[PDB]
């Protein structure tokens, strides 16, 4: 559960502004 | 592999595993989830592994850490998966997050984000413009 949420967290963070 | 993400997977794992074996088991995964307020049973934890594990070993290892690494990045816009992340990005269970349970989530998951850092993330998913993140907004941001 933490492995996939981590990836999603990364996808939610890495957009344009913040890394 | 991208240089920008040359050791990201390692970065995360570095905070999950503990026993130096480098594989997150049921009990190991549980703690991370528990630190967020969630307290389920073995059936709930083992079920999660099955969600990632595809080799029949019943434990997330390295291949699954590369395969699901892509899967999730493609299966983002699905249905309940959007509620899933929202469930791991909330703690009070009210329907929206701000400089609230967000900070707590990162500190217990594995992501560096100071106030001004999450502030960016606020205007990042604040479509409605109320200085907050909620279901209605996350759904759009989770794909666009
Ligand atoms: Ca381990
Ligand atoms: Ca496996
Ligand atoms: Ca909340
Ligand atoms: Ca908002």
């Amino acid at each position: 559960m933490d492995c996939l949420c981590i990836v999603t967290t990364k996808k939610y963070r890495y957009q344009d502004e913040d890394t | 592999l991208t240089e920008e993400q040359i050791a990201e997977f390692k970065e995360a794992f570095s905070l999950f595993d503990k026993d130096g074996d480098g594989t997150i088991t049921t009990k190991e995964l549980g703690t991370v989830m528990r630190s967020l307020g969630q307290n389920p049973t073995e059936a709930e934890l083992q079920d999660m592994i099955n969600e990632v594990d595809a080799d029949g070993n019943g434990t997330i290892d390295f291949p699954e850490f590369l395969t699901m690494m892509a899967r999730k990045m493609k299966d983002t816009d699905s249905e309940e998966e959007i509620r899933e992340a929202f469930r791991v990005f909330d703690k009070d269970g009210n329907g929206y997050i701000s400089a609230a349970e967000l900070r707590h989530v990162m500190t217990n998951l594995g992501e560096k984000l100071t106030d001004e850092e999450v502030d960016e993330m606020i205007r990042e998913a604040d479509i409605d413009g109320d200085g907050q993140v909620n279901y209605e907004e996350f759904v759009q941001m989770m794909t666009a």
